[PDB]
């Protein structure tokens, strides 16, 4: 299957500062990489679809970039509501697979 | 608007069939593709499978064909059956549409001899 | 907008259709050629009251909502107008959901009749990608 590797596994940041999360695919997946946010006791929430496409209802500070095997999710000026887990998922090949996740927390 | 909600037993025994229900409100299940996703104890997510408009299903090979995803239009809900479960199947189960815009609240199912 | 063959091949590659769910890029270019002749504004009214929209002639009875089609399902959760833009983003997004069904690209009649079984790769050859 397509293996998605996320880094770093954990990232600490002070609200107001920006961060970038990485997701690398073992094989090319085009632009078929999606980003999800998940908080404790909560279901995943789609933030970005197809690598860089915006989602209605999501804060503008979230943006996605990349193609092929290298992708990034950026948060411009992190807010307290952004702390939680972030997962990338590919849909280019079946089975769909998820990255191991990156935990974003306050430093 | 659309709403999804999982229902079913939270405790099951090894070797039995785990069955979950996802009730859809706000639109007909015939107007979308429906999926099942689960989260294991260590923040490990697994896409289990989905059923599309034609009735065709796609299941994760990791499940070794122990999975069945079916629908019932009259009740506007779809289901997840997972046969011969083991402790490795303990996880939080979620239903969501294929687009990923609508998700259920998730339900923890523990497989234990006790 | 009427895409050039190579222009569309390059655009579809940017839009992740090079090897989406087992379908090579040539399939998508060939499909566009015979479905709409590369015309993003192409529309065709069908007997059942539905209409096929855009570069990939997506149907208003199952995939998009144009508000005038009986028994509409709107599987792609998108207004058909969005599929008539020079920007192929929405058409590609919807095409990806369509092909993710077990019927695959058979949803496209022109593709089935003029592309399936042929050397589809020929549609991307001789192009700067």
């Amino acid at each position: 299957d397509i293996v998605l590797t996320q880094s770093p596994a954990t990232l600490s940041v002070t609200p107001g500062n920006s961060v970038s999360l990485s997701c690398r695919a073992s094989q090319s997946i085009g632009n078929n990489l999606h980003w999800y946010q998940q908080k404790s006791h909560e279901s995943p929430r789609l933030l970005i679809k197809y690598a860089s496409q915006s989602i209605s209802g999501i804060p503008s500070r979230f943006s996605g970039s990349g193609s092929g095997t290298d992708f990034t999710l950026s948060i411009n000026s992190v807010e307290t509501e952004d702390f939680g887990m972030y997962f990338c998922q590919q849909s280019n090949a079946w089975p769909y697979t998820f990255g191991g996740g990156t935990k974003l927390e306050i430093k | 608007d659309v709403q999804l909600q999982e229902s079913g037993p939270s405790l099951v025994k090894p070797s039995q069939t785990l069955s979950l229900t996802c009730s859809v409100t706000g639109d007909s299940i015939t107007s979308d593709y429906w999926s099942w996703i689960r989260k294991f104890p260590g923040n490990r997510l697994e896409y289990m499978g989905y059923v599309s408009y034609s009735g065709s299903t796609y299941y994760n090979p990791s499940l070794k064909s122990r999975i069945s995803i079916t629908r019932d239009t009259s009740k506007n809900q779809y289901y997840l059956d997972l046969n011969s479960v083991t402790t490795e199947d303990t996880a939080t189960y979620y239903c969501a549409n294929w687009d990923g815009d609508y998700w259920g609240q998730g339900t923890l199912v523990t497989v234990s001899a006790a | 907008k009427v895409f050039g063959r190579c222009e569309l091949a390059a655009a579809m590659k940017r839009h992740g259709l090079d090897n989406y769910r087992g379908y090579s890029l040539g399939n998508w270019v060939c499909a566009a050629k015979f479905e709409s002749n590369f015309n993003t504004q192409a529309t065709n009214r069908n007997t059942d009251g539905s209409t096929d929209y855009g570069i990939l002639q997506i149907n208003s009875r199952w995939w998009c909502n144009d508000g005038r089609t009986p028994g509409s399902r709107n599987l792609c959760n998108i207004p058909c107008s969005a599929l008539l833009s020079s920007d192929i983003t929405a058409s590609v997004n919807c095409a990806k959901k369509i092909v993710s069904d077990g019927n695959g690209m058979n949803a496209w009649v022109a593709w089935r009749n003029r592309c399936k079984g042929t050397d589809v790769q020929a549609w991307i050859r001789g192009c700067r990608l």
